[PDB]
C-alpha cells in the first residue's frame, strides 16, 4: 500500500 | 451587476463545471470569488479546494507515472528515450509550479488576509502547507530546501490556530493532521514525528467523539481512518 | 525516426492519461501517408476515443441539468447551462472535424490491408455519430448520413476481407447497430444486425484465434447486453 | 443503458 493524504470529492 | 449578483453566478458555473468535471474552468471561476477579498462560506472554500485539488492532482499522477518510467529507462540505459522523458517530466513540472503558485498567491493575497474564523484560517494556512509540500515533492537542492521549509512554517501556522479555535475532533483539524503527518513522512523523511503526530491527533479525537455530531462524524471517523492507516502502514 | 520517436511520446502521454498531447502525436503519424501497424492504428483511437469522451460524458450532464432546470423554471440557470451546453458542443464539433479530417485526407487514402480499411471506416462512422448525437435539423440529417455510408462501406468491406469472429468485424457490428437504435430510431434494423454479427461469429467461432477470444467474446456479449436492453424495448 | 465499443 501507499500512504494517504486528505482525499478529495 | 452587483458583486454579489457576480459572486451567486460565479457560484453556480463552478458548480456546473464540477458536475461537467470540467475543473479548469471551476478554478477560473472560484478564483474570481477569492479576488473579492471576503470570507468564503464552508460552501465556497470547499468548491475551491476540490477546483484545485482536481487541477495539480491529475499534474501529480501523471509526474509520477513519467518518473516511474524514467527510472526504469535510466535502469535499461536508454539515452534518448531519457532525453524525451526528461522533456516530458519538465513539462509537467512547469505546469505543477504555475498551479501552485497559482493558488499560493491568491490565498497570499486574498483568502488569507480576508479570513476571519478559525475553521477558515486553519483550511487556508493549511492549503499553504498542501501547495508548497506539492512544490517540494519535486523540487531539488535549494528549491527543494525552500519548499519544506514554506510548508512546515504554513503547516505549524494552521496547528497553531487549530490547537486554540478547532475542538480535537474537528475535520479540518484532523485532516490538518493527516496532511502535516505525510508531509512529516515524505518530504522531511522523519518517519518518527510523522507518526507521533498521527498517533496524538488520533488519540485526541477519540478521547471527545461522544461530543460530535453526525454529518461531522462521518467525516471525522473516516479521517480518523486514514489516520490510522497510515499509522499502520508506516509501523509495518 | 521521427514516427519511432512521435510513437513513443504518443506511448508517454497515454502512460501519463494526458491525451491531447497523445492526440498530438499520432496526428503527425497519421499525416504521414503511410500504412500504420496495428499499434498505431490503436494508440490513435484511443487519443481521440479519450479526448471525446471528456465532451462527450461532460454534454450529457450538462444536458441532464438544463431538463431539470427547464422543469424548475429557472431562466437565469438555463442561460447559463446553455451558454455551457453550446461551448461543450463547439469543441465536439472541433474534435470531430479533426479526427474525420485526418481520416478523409490522410488515413483512409493511404490504407493498405481490408482491416485497416474497415478500421478506418468505422472511425469515420463512429464520429459523424458522435457529431449526431447533438446535432439538430440539417446538420442533424448530414451527420446521420455520413455516419450510415461510413458504416456501411466497412461493413462492405469487412463481409469480403474478415471473418465473422474477427474483432474489428465484431466491433464495427456493435456500433453499427448502436447507430441504428441511438442515431437512426430503428430497434428493428438495430437488433436484426447485432443478432446477424453474433450468429456468423457463433457459427465459426472455431475460427477464433485464442487472443482474438477474449476481445470477440467480449464484443459478441456487448451485442448480446444490447440485443436483451433493446428487446426490452 | 446502451453500450458501444470501449476504449
Amino acid at each position: 500500500t501507499r500512504t494517504q493524504s486528505l482525499p478529495t470529492r | 451587476g452587483s458583486t454579489m449578483d457576480d459572486r451567486e453566478d460565479l457560484v453556480y458555473q463552478a458548480k456546473l463545471a464540477e458536475q461537467a468535471e470540467r475543473y479548469d474552468e471551476m478554478v477560473e471561476s472560484m478564483k474570481k470569488v477569492a479576488g473579492m477579498d471576503v470570507e468564503l462560506t464552508v460552501e465556497e472554500r470547499n468548491l475551491l479546494s476540490v477546483a484545485y485539488k482536481n487541477v495539480i492532482g491529475a499534474r501529480r499522477a501523471s509526474w509520477r507515472i513519467i518518473s516511474s518510467i524514467e527510472q526504469k529507462e535510466e535502469n535499461k540505459g536508454g539515452e534518448d528515450k531519457l532525453k524525451m522523458i526528461r522533456e516530458y517530466r519538465q513539462m509537467v513540472e512547469t505546469e505543477l509550479k504555475l498551479i501552485c503558485c497559482d493558488i499560493l498567491d491568491v490565498l497570499d493575497k486574498h483568502l488569507i488576509p480576508a479570513a476571519n474564523t478559525g475553521e477558515s484560517k486553519v483550511f487556508y494556512y493549511k492549503m499553504k502547507g498542501d501547495y508548497h509540500r506539492y512544490l517540494a515533492e519535486f523540487a531539488t537542492g535549494n528549491d527543494r530546501k525552500e519548499a519544506a521549509e514554506n510548508s512546515l512554517v504554513a503547516y505549524k501556522a494552521a496547528s497553531d490556530i487549530a490547537m486554540t479555535e478547532l475542538p480535537p475532533t474537528h475535520p479540518i483539524r484532523l485532516g490538518l493532521a493527516l496532511n502535516f503527518s505525510v508531509f512529516y513522512y515524505e518530504i522531511l523523511n522523519s518517519p518518527d514525528r510523522a507518526c507521533r503526530l498521527a498517533k496524538a491527533a488520533f488519540d485526541d479525537a477519540i478521547a471527545e467523539l461522544d461530543t460530535l455530531s453526525e454529518e461531522s462524524y462521518k467525516d471525522s471517523t473516516l479521517i480518523m481512518q486514514l489516520l490510522r492507516d497510515n499509522l499502520t502502514l508506516w509501523t509495518s
